[PDB]
């Protein structure tokens, strides 16, 4: 099973940014999908996830009105679109499987085997 | 010594199809169903106990393949709407609203090209100046649903085939898991009526005393929260804004069927929700949240949800889709009238297939819908910083998977196979 | 139906009372598929378990002599300790594995061993 | 929380037995922290499932530890090819990572 | 199944020993058709054997005791020949012929005279 | 006296319909087969002798219109390539091979003609200049099997419906009729792959100790002769041709897959043979047959014609047609490494039915599918030189019926129905 992110991107702040991730090799609405960036020097920070079947989200706290996730069922698609980008926001994003499945009780949980190349994208003035 | 005894009162976990019984065109009322309901009483089973599962329960799943199936089965003959994927020339007849589009169709006679309009929703139209085109009109098969085609669903009780029987939990406060005490045996379960919505639970059954709330886990934020009220809210939802329906010949001994005009002024969809009823109800979800999760403290939120079927609550009244705002709804703080203007769409994305499209017919405009409110369908946000202002709980309105708007009903039951024929030790030959 | 709580031997004092059948109906193109599949399902176990009853030297009677020996490998319990002290269910569980074994050796004695001897005494 | 405490970093001789730890509090509640290892240029992959588990895949160098507040990853005789930053992941209501160990190898 | 390739006498317990609804079983458009039609095919012929030998006065017997005296046109032999030496496969190929008329008489001999 | 047995143990040979089985989207779908027992038990039977003839078995039949039938229900709702069947502006880029050809589709969205292109093998392209044509589009319907669904091959158990038994043959050498005296009754067969070929048998069974040669009839020239090897050859066939993937819309919901550019240069496919385990395959293959004829000479000549499909060596690597030169492989004679070039091909004439076809859409590349070589299907060319020159028996591949794919791996299993009721002479009321 692979994810596909789309290529890296450079913005200046006050921007926005869409990526995309493609879902091969396992039917896309049976799992969830988290999305997680990596910022050297800070390890990762957990972003969000969309539930890609009834597309119910959920964010941290320092996204909220800020980060739209979505998805498109015909392609198994999910797109991250991330507006008024600061510098703050370097860093590498990906997708990567969420938990074990839908339907178990730690389901959304506890996996994250498959995982992308990731994407970089880059902030600055 | 070994003897055989007969008609041993013992049973062991099976699935088996369930049967389809009615009440007394029609189809999730039950057109193909048989009203087999000779007063099926219950009998108690004394000093037993029984395990039930409300989320592994493949009674839902039933529901689930079993409504889809009939839905393509009643709508499989229904006329096709290729003919309508043409570059529309549309103007603004709130802000455009309705759209009044005008088109190219070439099928009935294949050698010439007539000129059709039609009015109708700029929810369901893309933009490409006056260039438009049909939102599903790529990488999905549209159907315009038969005229002659309804699904008003009513109760409907499913039984076990003979071999079978369906447990039951009469237990009070009994959270969807784990051990009933009270546990009795029906051959039928009770009418369960295929209402088809999202965030709000319509038309379906009340807890007997108080609001309850049930979760697969309450930890585990994925889950959703399925929340059976004991009191119904009824709303008053209409659209009193009169049209009147053309016909269109499409194709070959084929008609379609759109709005042709508009009749009086313009008005939109709108549900009436008692303002004390709705906020006295959230008290009372709210007390039993706390008890939950040991005071903290709640607070309902908006749905985010991206996806119009989600963000808004679908909502079925006869032949007219409506989408709602409830953000006016899911706005308070518990630490101890409304109306709602609503979006009409006519093409569906029924059951969140691909390839499963269906455009619903006009009604005439005027439409009066009554429905009862007996759940909610809700998430959990919390845990981000937990190390700091983290007091506060939020719940915001969760849907989409119907399997939740079944098991909300279905929770109590379960299904076993009958096993007669066992042996024992005796002093006998 | 209700007596499965209680104990073996106060559930068999009503076997003929509880012995409802249930396989006369009432009310005498996939869902069609569907019912069709369920009635003849239905239509199979009954004769599954008339065809068992029947090797086994069973006329229908609820409760069939035998010709097999109960032993300690199935069970060592003593028979106030099953048919007191136990419901069917319990029951079931405990001896489910010697099912086949015992099912097989009903059939060798009760009507396997017993016709031959009944064509025996045909025979003098 | 952001309690997933891993020494910065470690290291050892190949051959040798290594432990890395983050022992957050908030494992008993979830009873769970999970284990990833991530390569220069590569996403992150799992070493650990669920707590101790070892995912197919997986070398038998890799298990795990869990006891009330502990939360460990052991690596068995440690290989050159073992190079990697290793990071604790935990759900404390919200999924939480560890800054991440990097491990290299003597 | 089972020692078809024994005395008829040695066959008189694999006789019982397969009598076992070998013609129902546990498994678990068009496939679930041409299945289903072979169950109810397989039903009617259980059946058709219950409901005949019923007839011939037949009930829950393995081993049926009849009315009707053996006809030695019917390739007599002896006794010892077909219990102690004929297979079962073998014995039918040779009553094969009197197929229609051994039944016949049974009807006739154990239930309707 | 004429007593009645009830049991006993006979059988009459009779034809019923088995069910797939599988150990496991794909065909041969879980949904459809049932998982497949452990250790089905295989029940010798003593002094039992059974006739068995391996071309009059019905079990063959089966597997013909079954895997067939399947083959279709896969295809059924695939998208149609109908909208393509146009003249092309079409040139070049083994020399030219693949061709970069062009066309006017007029609908993609269904009212705006788009100029599109797409790599195409030359042997799927019709002259008709520069001008050309897709091949058959005019005499039958060309469908894109679905990318969602694997075709590939796995073991299939087929199994007896209840009343019935299947008999398998034990015998060493066993030849393709007669009496067997080793027969034991099974449950289900051991697991067939349904692999489809032509000259070359692959993944099947090995013979045991010697290379078994069956034939209905040696005298008769126009039967085919199969050889079982009793050790297999591995082949590994290669499409090293690297390529991108291109998706051009031609209908709703309806697209077609193609193959957008090569990268770097053109490699056509080959496949590895190794040279001695080749030669010694003939030799001991030649040393059978101067057992069967007269110490006449045994030779290998090509092929004689016929169909590309028979003439070249057909198979199928992942979804990649391949339709291999073997000339190299079929000119040697006996009277007492290896590299060869391979075609590819989209449009395939699937079971030779008229007025069907199907479309292989293309893969990345870098493909490899390592085969064994398990046995061949072979005819004899006989000829008339009976006065003079009469010394040289000549053998060809030969191929393209299906049932000799099946028949060379069910010619040991039989089946029989169970026949209850017999009656003896005994002694009593
Ligand atoms: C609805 O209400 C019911 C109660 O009526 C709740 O049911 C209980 O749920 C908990 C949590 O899942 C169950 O706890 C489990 O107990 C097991 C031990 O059981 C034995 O020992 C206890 C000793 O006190 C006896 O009481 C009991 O009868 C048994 O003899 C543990 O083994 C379970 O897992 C733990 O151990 C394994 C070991 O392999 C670890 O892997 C696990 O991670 C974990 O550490 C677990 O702790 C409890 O048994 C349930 N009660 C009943 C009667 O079934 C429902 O949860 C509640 N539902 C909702 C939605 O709220
Ligand atoms: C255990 O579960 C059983 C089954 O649900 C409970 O029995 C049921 O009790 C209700 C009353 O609460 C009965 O309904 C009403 O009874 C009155 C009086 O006869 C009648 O006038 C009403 O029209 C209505 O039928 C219900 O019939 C009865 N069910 C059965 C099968 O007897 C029982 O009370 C529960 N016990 C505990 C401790 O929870
Ligand atoms: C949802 O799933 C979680 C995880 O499986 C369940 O968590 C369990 O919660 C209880 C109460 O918080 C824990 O009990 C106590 O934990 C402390 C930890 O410091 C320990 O010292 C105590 O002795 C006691 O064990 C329990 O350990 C924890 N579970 C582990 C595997 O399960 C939660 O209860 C589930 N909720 C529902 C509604 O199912
Ligand atoms: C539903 O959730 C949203 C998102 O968490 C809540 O909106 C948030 O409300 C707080 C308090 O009004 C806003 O705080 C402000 O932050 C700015 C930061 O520059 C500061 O300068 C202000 O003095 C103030 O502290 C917060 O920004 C706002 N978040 C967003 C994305 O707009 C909303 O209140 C929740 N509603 C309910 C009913 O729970
Ligand atoms: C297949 O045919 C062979 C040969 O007839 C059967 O083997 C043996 O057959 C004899 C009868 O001919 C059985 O009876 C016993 O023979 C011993 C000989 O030493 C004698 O002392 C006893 O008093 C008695 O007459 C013998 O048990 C049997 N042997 C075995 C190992 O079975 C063979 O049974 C036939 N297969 C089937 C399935 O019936
Ligand atoms: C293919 O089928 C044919 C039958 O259609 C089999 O024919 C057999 O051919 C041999 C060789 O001529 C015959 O044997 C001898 O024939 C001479 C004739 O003058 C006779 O004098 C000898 O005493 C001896 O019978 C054999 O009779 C004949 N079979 C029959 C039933 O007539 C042929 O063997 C089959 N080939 C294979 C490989 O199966
Ligand atoms: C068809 O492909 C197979 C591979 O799937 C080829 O077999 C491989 O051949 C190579 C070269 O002889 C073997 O390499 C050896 O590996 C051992 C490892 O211990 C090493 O000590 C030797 O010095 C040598 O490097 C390789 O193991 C073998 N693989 C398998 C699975 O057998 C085969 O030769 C190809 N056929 C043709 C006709 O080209
Ligand atoms: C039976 O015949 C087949 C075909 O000639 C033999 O080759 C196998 O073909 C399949 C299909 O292409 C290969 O699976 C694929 O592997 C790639 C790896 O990158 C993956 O991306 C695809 O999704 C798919 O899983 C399979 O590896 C290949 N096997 C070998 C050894 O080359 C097959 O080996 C023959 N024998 C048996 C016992 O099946
Ligand atoms: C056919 O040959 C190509 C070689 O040209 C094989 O892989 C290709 O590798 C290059 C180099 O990494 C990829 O280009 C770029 O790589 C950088 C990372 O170094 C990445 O950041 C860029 O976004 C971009 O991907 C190129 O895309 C890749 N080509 C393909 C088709 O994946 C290719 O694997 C060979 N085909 C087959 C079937 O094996
Ligand atoms: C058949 O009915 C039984 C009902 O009678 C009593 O029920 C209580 C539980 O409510 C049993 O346990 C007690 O639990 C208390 C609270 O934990 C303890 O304080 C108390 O000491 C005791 O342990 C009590 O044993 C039981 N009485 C008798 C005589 O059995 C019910 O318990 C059975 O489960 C039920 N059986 C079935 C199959 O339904
Ligand atoms: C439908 O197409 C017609 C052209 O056939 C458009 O009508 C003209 O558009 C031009 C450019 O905007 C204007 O200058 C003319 O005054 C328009 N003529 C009329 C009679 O309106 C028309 O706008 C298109 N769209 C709709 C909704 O009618
Ligand atoms: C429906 O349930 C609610 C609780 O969700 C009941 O509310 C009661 O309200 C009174 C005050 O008016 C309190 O004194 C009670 O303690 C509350 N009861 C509970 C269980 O919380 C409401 O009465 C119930 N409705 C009906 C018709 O029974
Ligand atoms: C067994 O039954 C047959 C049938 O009745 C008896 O043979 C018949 O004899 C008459 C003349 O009396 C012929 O016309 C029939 O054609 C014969 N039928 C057959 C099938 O042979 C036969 O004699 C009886 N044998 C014994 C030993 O009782
Ligand atoms: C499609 O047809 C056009 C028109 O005949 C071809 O265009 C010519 O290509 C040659 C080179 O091969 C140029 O020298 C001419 O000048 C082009 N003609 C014009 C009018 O520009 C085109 O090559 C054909 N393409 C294919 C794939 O067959
Ligand atoms: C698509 O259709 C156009 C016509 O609209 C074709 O172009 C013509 O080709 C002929 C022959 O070379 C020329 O004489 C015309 O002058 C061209 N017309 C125009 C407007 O350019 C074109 O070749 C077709 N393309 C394909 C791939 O079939
Ligand atoms: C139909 O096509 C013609 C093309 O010349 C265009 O002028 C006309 O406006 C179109 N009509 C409609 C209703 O789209
Ligand atoms: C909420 O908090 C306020 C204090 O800020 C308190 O006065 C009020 O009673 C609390 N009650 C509810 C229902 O939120
Ligand atoms: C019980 O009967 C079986 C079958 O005959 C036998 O194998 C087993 O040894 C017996 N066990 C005891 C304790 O008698
Ligand atoms: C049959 O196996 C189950 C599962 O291991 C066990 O619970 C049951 O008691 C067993 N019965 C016997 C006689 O061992
Ligand atoms: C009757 O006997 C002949 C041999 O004389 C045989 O060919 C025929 O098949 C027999 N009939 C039956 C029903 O077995
Ligand atoms: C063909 O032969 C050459 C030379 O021995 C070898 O390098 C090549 O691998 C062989 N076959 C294929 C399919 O490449």
């Amino acid at each position: 099973v692979q994810l596909l992110e789309s290529g890296a991107e450079v913005k200046k702040p006050g921007a926005s940014v869409r990526v995309s991730c493609e879902a091969s090799g396992y039917t896309f609405t049976k799992y969830f999908i988290h999305w997680v960036r990596q910022a050297p020097g800070h390890g990762l920070e957990w972003i969000g996830w969309i539930n890609t079947l009834t597309s119910g989200v959920n964010y941290a706290r320092n996204f909220q009105g800020r980060l739209t996730l979505t998805r498109d069922l015909s392609t198994e698609t999910v797109y991250m679109d991330l507006r008024n980008l600061k510098s703050d926001d370097t860093a590498v994003y990906y997708c990567a499987r969420g938990g074990r499945g839908y339907d178990e009780p730690w389901g959304a949980y506890t996996w994250l085997d498959p995982w992308g190349q990731g994407s970089l994208v880059t902030v600055s003035s | 010594w070994v003897t055989v005894y007969y008609g041993v009162p013992v049973w062991k976990e099976a699935t088996t199809t369930l049967f389809c019984a009615s009440d007394a065109r029609n189809v999730w009322a039950t057109h193909c169903c048989v009203p087999t309901d000779p007063n099926p009483q219950e009998v108690v089973l004394e000093n037993v106990t029984e395990n039930f599962n409300m989320w592994k329960n493949d009674m839902v799943e039933q529901m689930h393949e079993d409504i889809i199936s009939l839905w393509d089965q009643s709508l499989k003959p229904c006329v096709k709407l290729t003919p309508l994927c043409v570059t529309l020339n549309c103007t603004d007849y709130e802000r455009g609203e309705i759209k009044n589009c005008s088109f190219n169709i070439t099928t009935s006679i294949r050698d010439k090209v007539q000129k059709e309009y039609a009015l109708f929703y700029k929810l369901d139209i893309v933009p490409i100046n006056n260039s438009y085109r049909l939102i599903n009109c790529n990488t999905s098969v549209i159907k315009q649903a038969c005229p002659k085609v309804s699904f008003e669903p009513i109760p409907i009780h499913y039984c076990a085939p003979a071999g079978f029987a369906i447990l039951k939990c009469n237990d009070k406060k009994f959270n969807g898991t784990g051990p009933c005490t009270n546990v009795s045996t029906v051959q039928c379960t009770h009418g369960i009526r295929p209402v088809v919505s999202t965030q709000l639970l319509l038309n379906g059954s009340l807890a007997e005393k108080e609001v309850v709330i049930r979760s697969q886990n309450f930890t585990n934020n994925a889950k959703v929260i399925i929340v059976q009220l004991n009191e119904s809210v009824v709303i008053n939802c209409t659209r009193p804004n009169n049209n009147t329906r053309k016909s269109i010949h499409i194709a070959p001994g084929r008609w379609f069927y759109t709005t042709g005009a508009i009749i009086g002024d313009i008005r939109q969809a709108h549900c009436n929700i008692s303002r004390v009823k709705w906020n006295n109800t959230l008290k009372q979800i709210a007390t039993k949240l706390r008890e939950q999760f040991k005071n903290k403290t709640i607070a309902f939120n908006q749905s985010s949800g991206g996806d119009p079927e989600i963000v808004m609550h679908s909502f079925n009244c006869g032949g007219e889709f409506f989408y709602c705002n409830t953000t006016q709804l899911f706005n308070s703080t518990w630490n101890d009238h409304i109306t709602l203007p609503c979006r009409i769409k006519q093409i569906i994305n029924m059951w969140q297939k691909v390839g499963k499209a269906m455009y619903a017919p006009p009604i005439r405009g005027q439409i009066r819908c009554s429905s009862n409110i007996t759940g909610l369908l809700l998430t959990r946000d919390g845990g981000s910083n937990e190390n700091k202002t983290s007091e506060t709980e939020t719940f915001r309105p969760a849907g989409g998977d119907m399997r939740d708007n079944w098991r909300s009903e279905l929770y109590k039951y379960k299904v076993v196979k009958i096993e007669p024929l066992g042996v024992a030790p005796t002093k006998c030959k | 139906l209700g007596a499965a709580g209680s104990t073996m031997g106060a559930a068999s004092m009503t076997l003929t009372v509880q012995a409802r059948q249930l396989l006369s109906g009432i009310v005498q193109t996939v869902w069609g598929i569907k019912q069709l599949q369920a009635r003849v399902l239905a239509v199979e176990r009954y004769l599954r378990d008339q065809q068992l009853l029947g090797i086994w030297g069973c006329s229908g009677k609820l409760i069939c002599c035998t010709a097999v020996p109960w032993n300690n490998s199935w069970s060592n319990r003593s028979l106030d300790m099953i048919w007191n002290n136990m419901t069917w269910i319990e029951w079931e569980r405990e001896i489910d594995n010697y099912t086949g074994l015992i099912y097989n050796l009903l059939e060798e004695s009760q009507n396997q061993q017993e016709k031959n001897e009944q064509e025996l005494l045909e025979l003098d | 929380s952001y309690e997933l405490t891993q020494p910065a970093s470690v290291s050892g001789s190949p051959g040798q037995s290594i432990t890395i730890s983050c022992t957050g509090s908030s494992i008993g509640s979830y009873d769970l922290v999970s284990w990833y290892q991530q390569y220069p240029g590569k996403a992150p992959k799992v070493i650990i499932f669920e707590v101790s588990k070892r995912p197919s895949g997986v070398s038998h160098r890799f298990s795990g530890s869990k006891s009330g507040n502990t939360a460990a990853l052991t690596i068995s005789g440690l290989q050159v090819e073992d190079e990697a930053i290793y990071h604790c992941y935990s759900y404390d209501d919200m999924i939480i990572f560890g800054g991440g160990t990097r491990l290299t190898v003597l």
